[PDB]
């Protein structure tokens, strides 16, 4: 699909919101595989279970392993803009 | 399967 940039706002205390699956080592995309109700993800809209992270605060994710990717995206604070196309 | 909630 085409490229969506989706800003999600967070408080301090909370996750972004998702479960992810894949990454470089299982030859897929991060993918979203869970969006939980009432968490950042959710409120923002616009994300969808099946869409690709391609990059995360201008951080690139597309060869990133599973961990690393995690990492990145525990990290990120306040305002948030993913990089996401529906795969 | 490999899942991470974060």
């Amino acid at each position: 699909g085409p490229i969506r940039k989706v800003l999600l706002l967070k408080e301090d205390h909370e996750g972004l919101g998702i479960s992810i699956t894949g990454g470089k080592e299982h030859g897929v995309p991060i993918l979203i595989s869970e969006i939980h109700p009432g968490q950042p993800a959710d409120r923002a809209g616009g994300l969808h279970v099946g869409d690709a992270i391609l990059a995360v605060n201008g951080v690139n994710l597309r060869d990133t392993k599973h961990k690393e990717a995690v990492t990145i995206l525990s990290q990120q604070r306040g305002e948030i803009e993913f990089e996401v196309v529906y795969v | 399967r490999r899942e991470t909630q974060v």
